[PDB]
């Protein structure tokens, strides 16, 4: 995932979700 | 009148990136000196303007990153002449020039150094857009935006060299 934060490039990488139904994945 | 037509595109379109280089250079200093005073009139006394402006900024950034792709295939394609000239004369040949004196590696050799020179440039501007909005030292906003102006690894003298493509190619008056 790509945020600008006031002109600074983030660099963010998922590893975990877990949702509303209180399945998670690996 | 094939590769010397190429060295008549080569000088214009060199002389041409460098008027919009200046162009796009003044509009970001404007849009940087902007967003400097707005951070001391936030922190002597939001996001929306601060925002907008960080994003003209990016859009000056980008502009820039196009201009530097353009100058990279043009030094690209200038070592692809100079190479099939070099491969087609063969190695023992002592070749007359196209023009009245120069032979075609000097060419290479002044492209080279310019789009080092410029490559240079363009990662201290995208230092300076990335660490302006944040700092607080003034001394430092001075220096990040003296660093914008003054372009510390653009010489001199290599414009003397541009000068020399233009009594090489004939765009000026002899």
């Amino acid at each position: 995932l790509y945020c600008t934060f006031y002109g600074r490039p983030y660099k963010l990488q998922v590893l975990r979700v877990k949702g509303a139904d209180g399945m998670i994945l690996g | 009148s094939v590769s010397a037509r190429k060295i008549k595109d080569n000088a214009a379109d060199w002389h041409n990136l460098i008027l919009k280089w200046e162009t796009l250079n003044d509009a970001g200093f404007t849009t940087a000196n902007n967003i400097a005073n707005l951070k001391i009139s936030l922190l002597n006394k939001y996001n929306e303007e601060l925002e907008k402006l960080c994003e003209e900024l990016q859009a000056t950034l980008d502009g820039l990153t196009k201009i530097q792709v353009k100058m990279e295939k043009l030094s690209s394609t200038t070592k692809g002449i100079c190479e099939l000239e070099n491969y087609h004369y063969g190695e023992e040949s002592k070749r007359p020039p196209l023009f009245h004196t120069w032979p075609t590696t000097h060419f290479y050799e002044v492209s080279h150094k310019l789009l080092e020179m410029y490559r240079k440039e363009l990662l201290l501007k995208r230092t300076v857009a990335k660490e302006l909005a944040h700092t607080g030292d003034p001394d430092l906003t001075l220096s990040y935006l003296s660093m914008w102006l003054h372009q510390p690894y653009v010489e001199s003298d290599s414009r003397l060299h541009l000068e020399s493509m233009l009594l090489e190619t004939g765009h000026r008056a002899l």
